[PDB]
């Protein structure tokens, strides 16, 4: 049971690592977005740019 | 305790069609911003650590 | 593992992954709501436009809110929203801000925008007319502000035309 | 110019300052106070013509017009040096009487 269970634990382990680092990398284009849009929204609503 | 957050003040400029509002006099103020720009540089070797 | 003393004791011995994966999706939405929330608050205060509404011919009743609908909105945040469309160890946080709170934050700022023009984006908001507002931004581009003031109606009519264009295209 | 770059305000100028890992900026902006309300008129009818102001706006007191800047407040007297004409005055909306 041991040595089922750790083949399981391996795989269940590798798949959740490669789900945290797609979100990590989607998360820092969605910030660089929205970095953008606070610009725009300081530049050419409170002003005319 | 526990609440519903305020947005802020609540406030309605006197909007009309013949009137306008000019300041009289001015403030000087210095604001503050801070941004990092690097970061340690580090090294590992491998057959020392593994 | 799902409720399994065997799983969790073997696990035990893998160190400390779980911890930082914790660690970095808890970040992750962290980062989420400072997000939204440095985009939307700009403003200090909430300002409220008038109750009659004599803009010089302009026509804004499609983006001010509706007092009808609960939710406060405008129309064109409501086709907005119509166009746009369980349990192993996975939950979903709610936002920290509700959607009536980010409406009020638009509502603010285009009430803001309206009544006292780009003043109110540095110190205290100030009054003025909006035909003297766009005369100022004409003058900004360019123009004199001679020109607009000779073309107000055709002015008025086109902006109305293609808010109206707008507003059918998205529907 | 672009606003909010630097600082709330109307930017004046920055200073630049060191640290451990990164750099501090003092902005140094200006910001008005102590308005008041005045009425306003687009332009101004005399001798059948439109005047308007080249640079400034018209504002009153109550009793007498006179021409100022945009953030600051400071009357004059209305005069053909700081206004130019254009057309007589029977399209324009809010036009006043005056000299
Ligand atoms: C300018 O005129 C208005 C109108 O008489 C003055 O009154 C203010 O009106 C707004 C909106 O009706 C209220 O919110 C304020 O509380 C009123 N202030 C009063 C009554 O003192 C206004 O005070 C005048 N001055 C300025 C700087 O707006
Ligand atoms: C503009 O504001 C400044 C400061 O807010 C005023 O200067 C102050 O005037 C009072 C009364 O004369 C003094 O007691 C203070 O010490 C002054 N402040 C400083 C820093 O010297 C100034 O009078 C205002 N001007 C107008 C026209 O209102
Ligand atoms: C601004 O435009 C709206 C259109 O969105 C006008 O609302 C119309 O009003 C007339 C008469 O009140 C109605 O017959 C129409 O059915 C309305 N249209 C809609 C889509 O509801 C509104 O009247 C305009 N503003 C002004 C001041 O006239
Ligand atoms: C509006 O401004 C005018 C211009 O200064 C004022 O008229 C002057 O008022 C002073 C104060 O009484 C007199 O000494 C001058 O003789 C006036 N000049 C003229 C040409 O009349 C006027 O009093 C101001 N009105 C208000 C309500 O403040
Ligand atoms: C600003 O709005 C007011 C409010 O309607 C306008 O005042 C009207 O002006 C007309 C023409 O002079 C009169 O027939 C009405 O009786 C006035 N209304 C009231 C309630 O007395 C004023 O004309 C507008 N000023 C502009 C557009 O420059
Ligand atoms: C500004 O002055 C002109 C010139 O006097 C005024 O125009 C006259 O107004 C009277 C009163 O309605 C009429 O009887 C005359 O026929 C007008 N003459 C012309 C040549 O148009 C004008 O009314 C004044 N403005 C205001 C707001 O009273």
């Amino acid at each position: 049971a041991e040595v089922q269970i750790d083949r399981l634990i391996t795989g269940r382990l590798q798949s959740l690592q490669t789900y945290v680092t797609q979100q990590l990398i989607r998360a820092a284009e969605i910030r660089a977005s929205a970095n953008l849009a606070a610009t725009k929204m300081s530049e050419c609503v409170l002003g005319q740019s | 305790i526990a609440y519903t957050m305020s947005l802020g003040a609540e406030n309605s400029v006197a909007y009309s069609n013949n009137s306008i509002a000019i300041p009289t006099n001015f403030t000087i103020s210095v604001t503050t911003e801070i941004l990092p720009v690097s970061m340690t540089k580090t090294s590992v070797d491998c057959t020392m650590y593994i | 593992c799902g409720d399994s003393t065997e799983c969790s004791n073997l696990l035990l011995q893998y160190g400390s992954f779980c911890t930082q994966l914790n660690r970095a999706l808890t970040g992750i939405a962290v980062e989420q709501d400072k997000n939204t929330q440095e985009v939307f608050a700009q403003v200090k205060q909430i300002y409220k436009t008038p109750p009659i509404k004599d803009f010089g011919g302009f026509n804004f009743s499609q983006i001010l809110p509706d007092p009808s609908k609960p939710s406060k909105r405008s129309f064109i945040e409501d086709l907005l929203f119509n166009k746009v469309t369980k349990f192993n160890g996975l939950t979903v946080l709610p936002p920290l801000l509700t959607d009536e709170m980010i409406a009020q934050y638009t509502s603010a700022l285009l009430a803001g925008t309206i009544t006292s023009g780009w003043t109110f984006g540095a110190g205290a908001a100030l009054q003025i007319p909006f035909a003297m507002q766009m005369a100022y931004r004409f003058n900004g581009i360019g123009v004199t502000q001679n020109v607009l003031y000779e073309n107000q109606k055709l002015i008025a009519n086109q902006f109305n035309s293609a808010i109206g264009k707008i507003q059918d295209s998205l529907s | 110019k672009r606003v909010d770059f630097c600082g709330k305000g109307y930017h004046l100028m920055s200073f630049p300052q060191s640290a451990p890992h990164g750099v501090v900026f003092l902005h140094v902006t200006y910001v008005p106070a102590q308005e008041k309300n005045f009425t306003t008129a687009p332009a101004i009818c005399h001798d059948g013509k439109a005047h308007f102001p080249r640079e400034g706006v018209f504002v009153s007191n109550g009793t007498h017009w006179f021409v100022t800047q945009r953030n600051f407040y400071e009357p004059q007297i209305i005069t053909t040096d700081n206004t130019f004409v254009s057309g007589n005055c029977d399209v324009v909306i809010g036009i006043v009487n005056n000299t």
